[PDB]
């Protein structure tokens, strides 16, 4: 249950190993409950369960910020967080080429931008607000300057 | 500073077990408790969120509610040894949730008596928080790990106590 | 340098408004310095600036975790963090259809997945570690089970 | 969240401004200062990391180092009004880093006189920390106008002070 996962996350200093099998088991329980749980109880319980899941995310992400190593089903979520941090550090240390709010990027996979086809190896200049999601999705990588 | 853990503690208190005397038959289910069947004249243990729903429907009644007399008694016992840091009144983990529910019901009624009783309860709780924080911070500054004292702290107070202990040890141990 | 932004972030409780022009100012100085700053001084200095950039990210993300509303050049980074949070809550509250480690998603833009072309409106069942980056890049949107 | 602020404080101490006495002519550059020209006999202000680099190259000498005589004077002034929470001696944000530098040079010498000054300085520091921490905790509960007192705190003491005031306020809001 979610309350158990939140309670163990508060008491432990390290990030608890929440395996994917346990998450799939609890999601199956939620789906099965639709057969027996009334709509009134299910609606009120959704608020308290979503608040517990929200806290579980916050507690585990706080430990990631403090320096704890994340392991479990949500490791792919923490990896996205590390990409956000590395983009942040590269940007402030001048490793990127910025024109106003746009950034130079190298295309990794065939992509359609502004109704135009770009292929792997091409260079695209586009706002950071649109480049970073495409970086996380491995469609783009930022053009890097070696300031060392 | 500890806003994330304070919310997590509060949201955990909505699932804490509460004593309830069932007054009307009712059978239902939830994700937490599964299929349950209640019966009149039988005390049962339910999560706090489910007990509040069943109390508003007059299905059952919550028994272990905090009162203004309990707050005045805690304040009195706290003033007897105001300068003694190791004289915290043992409150427990459910004290904060029961107080939050007490102020929630008074603010929901919106009666005139609920307003003046609320102001009197805030004045008592402000005196309780200040005195207990004086003792709790001093215990952290003195670095005294007493298992009996730690149990007497609420979850929120224990978090504050450990945060300042670790902050002093890290800053003046480095 | 970045120490100005870190000090102000450390003193204020709310998220400081760091305009993009402030970021451009420091990036410009880092770029110009490569022509007249010795490599010995510049390497040690960039190490300190990189650590300060990490701290600025960590301090601002800490305030986001607590509920503060962020405004500034890095607001698009915080919005991605909120997408991770919402995906986490929806997953643990049974709002997504999960099949083993995969998740049902609705296609939003033309997509090439496994060398197969799919278009808007199509449904794709792919692993979560691959689906979430495509959700952030607006190529996919997870199929949300309507309650009741 | 305290761990994030600890790293930020430790990383800020590298860029504290230090008053340095120039002993040898040297013109150089950095990203922080740009191109600067240092002349003998003139005091200048430099970031701490750069002042240490120029000190190791015998280019200049840091002037505002802390000493055991300074530690004894601070302990004396702190003892003058131990029960007064608003009697903190103004130290500065760079005080902690300067003390760590003075203690590190005493360990580097490895002399009998240096190890004796190291133990005595640690003893004085312990008494200073005890007195200042007690005044700091009381100051956090007093709710007084604290602007000159905040300026007089070190960076680590300011973190302790504001963390206590924030924890008290957050517990008040969570209960009330």
């Amino acid at each position: 249950m979610l309350d158990e996962l939140v309670k163990k996350e508060l008491s432990e200093e390290e990030i608890t190993e929440i395996k994917l099998e346990e998450i799939i088991k609890y999601i199956t329980l939620i789906k099965k409950s639709k057969t027996f749980v009334s709509s009134e109880i299910r609606k009120e319980e959704l608020k308290f369960l979503s608040e517990l899941a929200e806290s579980l995310f916050e507690l585990r992400l706080s430990k990631v910020l403090e320096g704890k190593v994340g392991k479990g089903f949500d490791e792919f979520i923490f990896d996205i967080f590390k990409i956000l941090k590395q983009f942040y550090v590269d940007l402030l240390t001048g490793r990127y080429i910025i024109y106003n709010d746009k950034i130079y990027c190298i295309v990794q996979k065939p992509l359609i931008y502004n109704d135009h086809r770009v292929n792997e190896g091409d260079v695209l200049v586009l706002p950071m607000r649109e480049a970073l999601p495409l970086i996380i999705a491995s469609y783009l990588t930022p053009y890097k300057i070696d300031i060392e | 500073m500890i806003e994330v853990k304070l919310r997590a503690i509060k949201r955990l208190s909505n699932v804490y077990t509460r004593r309830v005397m069932i007054i009307e038959d009712w059978n239902g289910s939830s994700i937490t408790t599964g299929n349950i069947e209640l019966v009149k004249g039988s005390e049962n243990q339910l999560p706090q969120w489910l007990a509040i729903i069943l109390e508003g429907k007059k299905v059952a009644k919550i028994e272990d509610k905090i009162s203004i007399e309990d707050l005045g008694r805690i304040l009195f016992q706290e003033r007897q040894n105001m300068n003694t840091p190791a004289s915290l009144v043992p409150l427990g983990k459910d004290f904060t949730s029961r107080v939050q529910l007490y102020l929630e019901t008074l603010r929901k009624d919106n009666n005139v008596e609920s307003l003046e009783k609320l102001r009197k309860s805030i004045g008592i709780l402000n005196e309780i928080i200040k005195i207990r924080l004086r003792k709790l911070i001093q215990l952290a500054f003195l670095n005294i790990d007493d298992q009996n004292l730690i149990n007497g702290m609420t979850e929120e107070e224990l978090l504050i106590y450990k945060t300042i202990k670790q902050l002093i040890k890290e800053l003046y141990g480095d």
